[PDB]
């Protein structure tokens, strides 16, 4: 989410996707592999937080016959203790989970790019803005091979070459 | 061929440790606030005391009739009961009630006193049943006739079981000298109650107190735990209100104080006086005490969880 | 055209998750350590007890005349403050000293006891004022003339107000049994209390002390929070301080220990016995037993905390 | 700070910036942009940090005239434990704000990097210094492009390719 | 040419933020689990009290002879060791027990009490030494010959010394009136013990005990801490253990209770019943009451840290 | 250890190495300046992990005489509290540290291939896989020179060129 100045509003099949424009027409899709596994690690990182303790604490105080006034409080001193303890990690937790979280799909983002920029070897250019300048024309289904992963670099690359 | 990823119209906004209101995709929330103002009971023994006290049901009280040998894995309070029918009070009030709370219930035992040359069924108009009565599990010793010398006596039990005993005796207050003097006899009283831990300690102050339930006297209950094959005594020469029974703790229980009604259709690990907090999240903003397996309280009222990539529209 | 980044000569050393002592630009620091040796109460109602104690304030020695009625957001003990005039000495001490500290102030009320047959202006010479004085809020009961019967009185007083009250005896412990038979009369003494919530429980007990002040005698002070509507009664029949005026808590205040001077030309929200400890680190290492808005403490002396770029010298 | 040696003393206007070499002379510059950027998360990090609770703590000892020992020992005992907290809280924030920290300016100096990359693409080569080796003389507005993100990859592409 | 890492074939899992099970090179544990089952005091000066209790030291009854005057940095308590010998018990037991237990030691004193019109040597068959004796730092004050009037006498000891000492006297509560009247006299008998913190409280309460030791009295055990140039004063008509010496403490000291054996080879700052816990891990699943310089103690039995890259095999 | 398939269980002389196949023979090889970085900053890791604190607890319940049970109940109450403070505070740690570790073996191994494909500039290509399709034949002191940082790009330029 840095060089590419935004995100698409249409692309309602998953986090990432592709969208082609060639001689044959417009296309957008999305990649499986890449969503699953940051939807994967995200689902895994919910998954161990959404945990409540089976530790039993039991009634210290008293709502309808108050304890001593000493007693009662310290009891109070080390709760609002504990409580301050709880809220700070409870806070810095879920700061830091966010934190790690953007830059994970971030990370996703970009190893996706950098894949796409490893199927394409010298037969496509890079513009910067998360877009690549094919120098052959590649049909639909070429850019389909593009998206399965199964381009060869090679029987395109004399044509894709001299441009 | 370009690359992207997805976005939505509208985020929400989190928190992250560079920056706050980081809009994102999609978040959970983490910190709960809903409430269900009823106890969740589905599947626990269940008993709610209402007008009884907790404590009532060692020394027996009418209100604690039904209530002399419960047994529950769940024990709530009402704000309604009352641990005596004759004005009183019990000393380490709060140590009992915890005792009694994670107790599971209690098991009466007789405990074996008889008595010669003293008639022992003292009863006041405050406790009342079919006519004036007592404590169900107390003895109100008092003289023969009327004002006469209490004999100095002395009753011991020994506790014949595997697991510790609740003894609790009383000290009776009268509302003058006087009438301590009509109920046990003129000369200074003593309770001696001793055992391997225990050492202590009464001696009766008679007095006019404020007339609460239209009585001026006091009753002061006081307890120990007898441990097993351990015997306990009583060295008394008046104003005693005599065990009849001990309790005996069943196993485990949950002790809570609400204010709300009870619910066998949900189930829930977490109480508190205004209902249950049923959540898998691991923070809650309901209540600071309480109690059982509940989520960890934090001051925060929400704290947005984010569970998407950020949202950058165009 | 080459990129870099900047650098300097000397950069701050901080301390990372894998390396300790890694060379940064700028680094701020997140530990507390500079205390002003002041109070500062800019803003706030301040009542400096000096000589005066904070228990004082409800008995009423003369150093505590001017603290009778006080009104205060923060409230500061003196190490050379004291609770008595006649050597004596609180019955939970600390409770009624955290109770004050929070209580915005205390407003007396005269409780209205009238007495018949008994003579009511005890005196002492460690309690000097004009001459011999005694507690400004309490009245040292004896008999008529000298050694005589002291009539077996009760006394009681209904809490006619919305906020609890603070009720506040004495019991006189002479310096011989026949400087109390000298004061009170022959015979067992009693003092009986009570009320809803309490039961107690007193009657004297004479001896020689150590000379403190000058005295051989001793005075237990006693206290208990008479709740709206109900009534106190006292069963007395010698070796009584009642009781003049009760008090009532004003609302919320700070109460402090400290040994340093006020100043109301800075504002600080924590204090320690050194000082105000002002400060927006969320750490500070002065004193573990600060109170107040505080930072939390920790036992590190500095903690610093990068707040730019690691530094790379040529 | 990876592949680059070292830092750069006489750079005072900025974090990062561009140091050209070309045939008119010699010439540093700060980037605003991946400055601002750093200086703004460790900025809002700090107003994170910067935080002192609004819970008010009461005195619970007594420094005049001593508690009983029992509840002493069990206030000392508390206190104690809720310090261990915070000392190992405060310990372990401060080390991992600075590890984020640290990565944090390095992952904008390589993105600025891998921007300037972006904008030179068959014009230029890298040597692996963090330079750009230009493979065209660029002038010192050239150069001025470039700082600003002007420069028009194709209007001096061939003049760079036969190079 | 290839790039690539190394790789293992069986790896170690290890728990992340993001999934519970990722297999990595290698690991180390955190949690530390080996306990040695000796107490580890290695150049330590240890005192085992074995069948001596700790306040017993203070007392002194037959099997802490040898503990009147100990000096320790590690102080251990035995379940077989035992503070009396004639049935009795201390009051505020576990707060003298925390103040000896950190007291490296004790040092007697004589306070220098002499007696007029009394025998002071009572004894008893359950302290038993060459024949029937009694505390060693105690004086059971009895009457002349019999039956006869208690002198109340009035005794005071000064602290002169810089530290605060330990006062320790007794309240013997005999099997019987006729007994407490056989040992002191007839009438009510009286303890008055003063000094500038302390006022209290003492009048015996005779009857039957059960027989503990083959003896059916108690003996109450209390004490106070007098500070440097402060007086105590005890003003008594009857039934008194006065303290022949006072304690004063030697410096500090860690108090430990363990059932295991002293061991001399191994050396820790981190004890337990059980043993031992030597370790440099950050925590442990031993025991949670561990005290000393210990890991803090944790729930889970076993947190793998990751310690290599993840281990991805062919 | 993302575009790599899978580690090399042959490569016992430490953590990342070079694999290379030329037409003198097979090779493999470690690299110790990126493995010693990350081993260091493992093991610094370690040493600050590894850290048993000088604050002593004294003892504050009785085993052999139980305490009053309501000063009791405070006690196991406030002790249950911290041991549920102090697993929190061991999971999440284990957790972070655990997660950093990765990601930084992860970093390392991505930054000795950034850097090999820094010392060939168009003199090799980029297969996908972390492999460099070497456009010349490179002696096996060439490759040793590609392994001590030595290769001249320059003087197997043109002939890597034109192939
Ligand atoms: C502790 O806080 C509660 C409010 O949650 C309050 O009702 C109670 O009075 C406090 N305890 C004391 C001793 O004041
Ligand atoms: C968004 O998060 C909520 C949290 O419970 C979840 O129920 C929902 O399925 C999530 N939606 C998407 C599209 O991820
Ligand atoms: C209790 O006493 C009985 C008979 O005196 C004996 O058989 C039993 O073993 C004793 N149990 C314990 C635990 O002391
Ligand atoms: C360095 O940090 C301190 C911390 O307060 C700040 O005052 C100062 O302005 C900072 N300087 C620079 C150049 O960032
Ligand atoms: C207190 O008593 C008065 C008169 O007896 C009555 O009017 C008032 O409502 C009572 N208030 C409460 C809170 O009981
Ligand atoms: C608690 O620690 C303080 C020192 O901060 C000390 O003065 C005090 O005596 C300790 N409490 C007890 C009961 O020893
Ligand atoms: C693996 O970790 C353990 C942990 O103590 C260490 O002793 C061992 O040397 C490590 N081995 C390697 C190969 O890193
Ligand atoms: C204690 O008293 C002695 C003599 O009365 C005196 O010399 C000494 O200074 C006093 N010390 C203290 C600390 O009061
Ligand atoms: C506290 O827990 C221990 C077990 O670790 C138990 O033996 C003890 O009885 C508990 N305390 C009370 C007051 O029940």
């Amino acid at each position: 989410a840095g060089f590419i100045e935004n995100g698409w509003e249409g692309l309602i099949d998953g986090w990432y996707g592709f969208r082609h424009q060639n001689a044959q027409g417009e296309g957008t899709a999305a990649d499986y592999k890449s969503t699953q596994s940051a939807i994967d690690q995200i689902t895994g990182k919910l998954n161990r937080l959404i945990e409540k303790t089976n530790q039993q604490f039991e009634l210290i105080d008293n709502e309808f016959n108050e304890v001593e006034k000493q007693i009662g409080n310290v009891i109070n001193w080390t709760r609002d203790s504990i409580t301050e303890v709880w809220s700070y990690n409870a806070e810095l937790l879920v700061a830091m989970e966010n934190q790690h979280t953007i830059d994970l799909a971030d990370s996703e983002m970009d190893k996706l790019y950098e894949r796409v920029k490893r199927q394409l070897r010298e037969n496509a250019e890079e513009d910067g803005t998360g877009c690549f300048e094919i120098f052959h024309k590649c049909d639909d289904d070429c850019m389909a091979s593009i998206r399965n992963n199964t381009y060869d670099h090679s029987k395109y690359r004399e044509e894709a070459m001299q441009n | 061929i370009c690359l992207g990823h997805h976005a939505v119209s509208n985020g929400t906004k989190v928190n992250t440790l560079t920056e706050r209101g980081v809009e994102v995709v999609n978040a959970t929330e983490t910190v709960e606030r809903t409430n269900i103002p009823r106890i969740c009971s589905k599947g626990k023994r269940t008993v709610d005391l209402g007008q009884c006290g907790l404590l009532g049901t060692i020394t027996g009280p009418p209100q604690c009739d039904q209530f002399l040998e419960f047994s529950a894995d769940l024990i709530i309070e009402r704000r309604e009961g009352s641990d005596v029918c004759y004005p009183g009070k019990f000393v380490n009030e709060e140590a009992l009630r915890q005792i009694l709370r994670e107790s599971g219930g209690i098991d009466k035992e007789a405990m074996g006193f008889t008595y010669s040359g003293i008639r022992t069924n003292g009863a006041t108009s405050s406790c009342r049943r079919s006519g004036s009565s007592f404590y169900a599990e107390m003895k109100w010793l008092l003289s023969n006739t009327d004002n006469a010398a209490f004999p100095q006596m002395t009753k011991s039990y020994k506790n014949t079981r595997k697991s510790p005993a609740l003894i609790v005796w009383g000290i009776h207050h009268s509302g003058s000298t006087a009438e301590q003097t009509k109920l046990y006899g003129s000369g200074n009283k003593l309770v001696t109650v001793g055992s391997s831990n225990y050492q202590q300690s009464f001696v009766p102050s008679p007095g006019a107190r404020t007339q609460v339930n239209g009585q001026s006297g006091r009753i002061d209950f006081h307890w120990l735990m007898l441990n097993p094959n351990d015997t306990v005594t009583f060295s008394f020469n008046g104003a005693f209100i005599a065990p009849d029974r001990a309790s005996f703790l069943r196993g485990k229980s949950m002790g809570i104080q609400s204010g709300v009604q009870v619910d066998a259709n949900c189930e829930g690990d977490c109480y508190h006086s205004g209902g249950t907090i049923i959540s898998n999240l691991p923070f809650q903003n309901i209540d600071s005490r309480a109690v059982g397996k509940c989520p960890r309280y934090v001051k925060q009222r929400s704290l947005l969880l984010a569970t998407g990539m950020k949202n950058v529209p165009e």
